């Protein structure tokens, strides 16, 4: 598996490059200034531009500071590197300043910060990403919250943005989908360990499951007192193996309207 | 209760005053109360005097007798069924773009017609709106009556071999649909894919005619280079 | 995605090709690029001038009017549907003998074409092919969306009588009938009534241009013990 | 005409052995390892191994499902029988194997499957034949496409087995080797034979019946705990007898929606 790659200190700051040495774009068969997908914990995606650096050892990826709060990474960990050439120029996005960077500054956002910054760059985002812009004497920090179309997209010079409204905080809401795991889970050791057992290789690897012809469980029943915390467990399990956990509650599926169940 | 009235109140507005006005055109020419010699595009003429009213007028209008009714009736049940799915999305809270882009077919369909010698000119309008549509909406499933499950993209080519063995008069639909396909590419497909400078922009003094929607994302400004 | 182009490309190259030029021939007919009196096989202009022009188009030719629509529909239908069957069988892996046997009866028809003075001849070829698939699937029990109990080597005269009626020039179909007829006594049944040379014989240019496709045997390891 | 016999299910689980009374094999003289012809409906003709087993009557012919399989015939049908002792040795065999077996095996088919199989077995092999070999957790189906010499050849030590190429698709004559028949159930003897035969007359030769005129039965209620397979019961007498099998569902049928259930 040629795609696992371990991570290093970057050369050069600019947000959406990340340098490359010569042999893995050859192996990858990548050239300048095309477009790749980073994916690597906690369900979070970046793209960016391959970028070449004969420096930089070949299993070694060289990345900045803003990217690995995007991907919530550190040094030393991994990362996937996979090609995109389906990236989709945008039509329109809407930007919102976080609560902690607009303070005193009672002024327009699009001339000062944002119009220098998308001058012929031809930067990619995603949405719910977090950038820094430098300019005169603040760190303006922003959030994607949307874009068109979604979720990939190329800032070009006949695109309109939207970036009137108030200064959104940092996370609000994103923890539930986020670093809960088995950190997070306190006198459950049999069970977590029975359910581990019994749910990791269906997840984990479908293929190889489906390729060996062994039915997978399609039902699991976690009954108890209430107020233990199940939801919790099921979570912290599907946001650990990797899955797209979907909550469905009773009382709404009961009384939406009559027979609109 | 006045059905007609609550009907025509609503129907949206633009085509409140096309499609009327397609059903009005021909009276005139059935009553007789006009000339329907003055009503059919002569081109020579139109080159030659000055002819202003040709173009304008003859794009509205359709004789009808013994049992050419049916094509007529269609049409026109597609353009309003169509018109009204166009307006309310896609193009819902652009009314200038709705109607710029009418126009360009319109002028596009005048140059090719007089280039050749046809008479009539709402029917490959027409085509070309439902294509634009059609275009736009993929991926869907419909059905006309007999439950067939042709997907989309297909249905101007379904309607084409349709017109063409029973009866004829192909010119005027690949006419349209090529007229169709031409807006699709300098108004979305051109610059969105390879990042070319927009060459089709709705003038203000459209919008000062013709107000926007409030956006839900406030205001926006355009980057330019 | 696109079902038409992945539909046409697993239609084999040779009737992938008679069925393209079938269906692009008449609309360039309709369409008044070339004035359709120049593709009608006249038998006198060919006997007194070469006029080479018109040997072979008036075969690929029909034009398509407010009359013959369902005929043309149902002609190519019937062509499209049992030249993919005629291929699965018989010649499965010797597409030279497919082209050796078109020709024949190409060159057949046009002659009596010359000789008579049928003007379109286009459904007398596809009757024959579809004589000799009849006749070389004897004792099968076809039926379509409603047929009940249909017996084979019949259907030629069922669409005799279904041509008959609808529309009319009965002589090009049954001299297709005897083509078709001919070739099915002088290619097979020949050889098993007189035992002597096949005055078929394909000659090696096709063999050249289209080699038949044998066996890949590949590859393989011995068992041993 | 002392050759037309009625085939019966077998105890033998080996592709290329048929159960012979001994008066049958005294009258045709065929001896114990001789190989036979067998020709039945379709003009489909198979060859087998004759071998003398005392259960079986003389008017009844034992075989597994690949031989019935392979001549197109059910359960209590009419078959045709003659001797070939002019089979040579072949030469060389090309197989292929059948594409809905083979979804994700990625390896080397030869020594895994077909070399356990084939060896000292000296199995008789004909031009167009199907037949099943067990695996590691799955059963592929093989089909040969071309034999030396043709049609009659024997798997010989000194033979040249090809089995690289494309995967054959479906027949499109269905028959998959895969579906459930009488060797799929166990422990239900009695209750299976009783449902055989009081099931067997109405669906096999209809116009008798009518002719005779006698009510046949028309509703069988099977009952007992829910998992002892009454479903699989149900499909295999279907798939055995040959008939049109078609499920309705309790829950589908019952709330559907209000009125137009
Ligand atoms: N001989 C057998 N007797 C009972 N069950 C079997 C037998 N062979 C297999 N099974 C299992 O029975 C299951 C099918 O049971 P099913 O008929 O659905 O039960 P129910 O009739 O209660 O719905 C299959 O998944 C199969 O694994």
């Amino acid at each position: 598996r040629p795609n696992r790659l371990i991570v290093d200190e970057a050369i050069n700051e600019d947000n959406s490059v990340v340098s490359l040495s010569q042999p893995k774009m050859d192996e990858l068969q990548l050239f300048r200034g095309d477009t790749v997908l980073l994916k690597g914990k906690k369900r979070r995606e970046a793209v960016c531009i391959v970028l070449s650096d004969d420096t930089c050892s070949d299993e070694k990826i060289r990345m900045n500071r803003v990217v690995r709060n995007n991907l919530r990474v550190r040094l030393g960990d991994v990362i996937s590197i996979q090609p995109c050439p389906d990236v989709k120029y945008g039509k329109r996005i809407h930007v919102l300043p976080i609560d902690d960077t607009v303070e005193g500054i009672t002024g327009n956002l699009f001339e000062v910060y944002l119009k220098p910054y998308f001058l012929e760059a031809y930067r990619p985002i995603r949405k719910g990403d977090i950038f820094l812009v430098r300019g005169g004497m603040r760190a303006v920090e922003f959030k994607v919250v949307e874009t068109d179309p979604s979720p990939y997209c190329i800032v070009a010079p006949d695109t309109v943005i939207h970036c009137e409204g108030e200064p959104i905080k940092r996370e609000d809401e994103e923890e539930s989908l986020n670093e809960v795991g088995y950190d997070d889970i306190g006198g459950c050791r049999k069970q977590l360990a029975q359910i581990k057992e019994m749910v990791e290789l269906p997840l984990r690897h479908p293929a190889l499951f489906k390729a060996i012809g062994v039915k997978p469980p399609r039902g699991i029943l976690l009954y108890g007192p209430p107020g233990t915390g199940k939801t919790l467990i099921a979570r912290a399990v599907a946001n650990e193996t990797g899955a797209f956990f979907f909550l469905i509650n009773g009382p709404e599926i009961m009384s939406k309207l009559a027979g609109e169940s | 209760m006045s059905d007609i009235g609550d009907w025509f109140r609503s129907i949206p507005a633009i085509t409140r005053y096309w499609f009327a006005a397609t059903v009005a055109v021909p009276l005139v020419g059935k009553l007789g109360l006009i000339s329907p010699a003055y009503l059919f595009l002569w081109p020579e003429a139109f080159l030659y005097r000055f002819q202003i009213w040709r173009p304008i007028t003859a794009t509205f209008y359709f004789p009808v007798g013994p049992g050419t009714g049916f094509l007529y009736l269609v049409n026109l049940y597609f353009l309003y069924q169509y018109s009204t799915r166009l307006e309310t999305g896609a193009f819902d809270g652009r009314p200038a773009d709705y109607l710029f882009m009418l126009l360009f077919n319109w002028i596009c369909i005048v140059i090719t017609g007089l280039a050749m010698d046809m008479q009539l000119l709402m029917i490959p309008l027409i085509m070309s709106v439902l294509y634009v549509w059609a275009q736009l909406n993929r991926d869907m499933i419909v059905s006309f009556w007999f439950g067939t499950r042709f997907k989309a993209c297909y249905l101007p080519w379904v309607i084409l071999g349709f017109n063409y063995i029973i009866g004829g008069s192909v010119i005027n639909e690949l006419i349209g649909n090529l007229v169709g396909h031409l807006y699709f590419f300098l108004m979305f497909r051109y610059p969105m894919d390879l990042g070319g400078r927009n060459f089709l922009s709705t003038p203000q003094f459209l919008y000062r005619w013709l107000p926007s929607r409030r956006h839900n994302w406030g205001q926006g400004f355009r980057l330019g280079d």
